[PDB]
């Protein structure tokens, strides 16, 4: 199952 | 023996044609098992393998939320990359991300991955230590400082060492009838005259899984790797793969040539020869 | 902004036997960017019911896609795959050779 992406470039 | 779980993501902007297209797929080894496409009717993450369908609706709700959030983050990141690279808003650009984990036969983490690319080139990647970053250029160094400040690597490490490994093992158990079954290649050799003097011998391997395979030609036990034409391994469409290897041979000398096939689904390597 | 030209293979799911149902495959790989147009042709006419896999990519970030359709090979019928990509000046046409 997936990882939440909580950051921006 | 060893297994992998990977999630792949692509966002492609299309100025003048609405919001970027976002597509993500998940793989265990060479098996595609989930899919999400922003351009589909009412986008939800959908199953593509039978063993993942037994997960309950709360699994699919959370997966779909994560996909929608990634599509949103990508929309913002694509705008930011225009600024980092002094680019105009008129062109189409591509943002790709992959992450996942490899586990060994004992079910423990072998390696974790997380990397992003912009317009087909490396942008920033998590190093094998799961604690440091490799930035490709001065723009990515800006991202690197943001991510170091926010301890992103520590968040990824927790996932890659923990949930990634645990859920991969779960999938391998629930899908064991396919994911842990190697299908051996069906093999044969065909003969294709070029002229009165020469002929092509083609060694076929069909219907095998996983995709890893080695095909080689020998003449009197000597490797003809210099003179062998290999095609890229290609999907058959039914979960299995195909590959062939060909040599050009002096007519009348075909029986000096042997094709050797190695694949995890075979008890021992095969040797074939052309049979008139 | 890198650009990579597609590699193309056209082939059947199973070894071809005239008059027996089969699947015709067009596999495009190694290309970037991801916009690509792929047609499967029968005697030069576009086949209508063609399915394709979902966009994925390799370790070097280049994309790959599988296009396919059911067909029944005959000794008379000629099948091919036509591919257009920004890296190609004119569309590329690859004919299905059953020995490959």
């Amino acid at each position: 199952r997936r990882k939440w992406r909580r950051w921006h470039l | 023996g060893s297994h992998s779980m990977r999630y792949f993501h692509t966002s492609v902007s299309r100025p003048g044609r609405g919001e970027p297209r976002f597509i993500t797929v998940g793989y265990v080894d060479d098996t595609l098992f989930v899919r999400f496409d922003s351009d589909a009717a009412s986008p939800r993450e959908e199953p593509r393998a039978p063993w993942i369908e037994q997960e309950g609706p709360e699994y699919w709700d959370r997966e779909t939320q994560i996909c929608k959030a990634k599509a949103q983050t990508d929309r913002e990141d694509l705008r930011t990359l225009l600024r980092y690279y002094n680019q105009s808003e008129a062109g189409s650009h591509t943002l790709q991300n992959m992450y996942g984990c490899d586990v060994g036969p004992d079910g423990r983490l072998l390696r974790g991955y997380h990397q992003d690319a912009y317009d087909g080139k490396d942008y920033i990647a998590l190093n094998e230590d799961l604690s440091s970053w490799t930035a490709a250029d001065t723009a990515a160094q800006i991202t690197q400082r943001k991510w170091e400040a926010a301890r992103v690597a520590e968040q990824l490490r927790a996932y890659l060492e923990g949930e990634c490994v645990e859920w991969l093992r779960r999938y391998l158990e629930n899908g064991k009838e396919t994911l842990q079954r190697a299908d051996p290649p069906k093999t044969h050799v065909t003969h294709h005259p070029i002229s009165d003097h020469e002929a092509t011998l083609r060694c076929w391997a069909l219907g095998f899984y996983p995709a890893e395979i080695t095909l080689t030609w020998q003449r009197d036990g000597e490797d003809q790797t210099q003179d062998t034409e290999l095609v890229e391994t290609r999907p058959a469409g039914d979960r299995t793969f195909q590959k062939w290897a060909a040599v050009v041979v002096p007519s009348g000398e075909e029986q000096r040539y042997t094709c050797h096939v190695q694949h995890e689904g075979l008890p021992k390597p095969l040797t074939l020869r052309w049979e008139p | 902004m890198i650009q990579r030209t597609p590699k193309i293979q056209v082939y059947s799911r199973h070894p071809a036997e005239n008059g027996k149902s089969n699947f015709l495959n067009c596999y495009v790989s190694g290309f970037h960017p991801s916009d690509i147009e792929v047609d499967l042709l029968k005697n030069g006419e576009r086949i209508e019911k063609v399915e394709h896999s979902d966009l994925s990519f390799s370790k070097d970030w280049s994309f790959y896609l599988l296009y396919y359709t059911e067909f029944t090979p005959t000794e008379k019928d000629e099948y091919a795959c036509r591919v257009n990509h920004v890296t190609l000046s004119q569309p590329k046409i690859v004919k299905w050779d059953r020995d490959m």
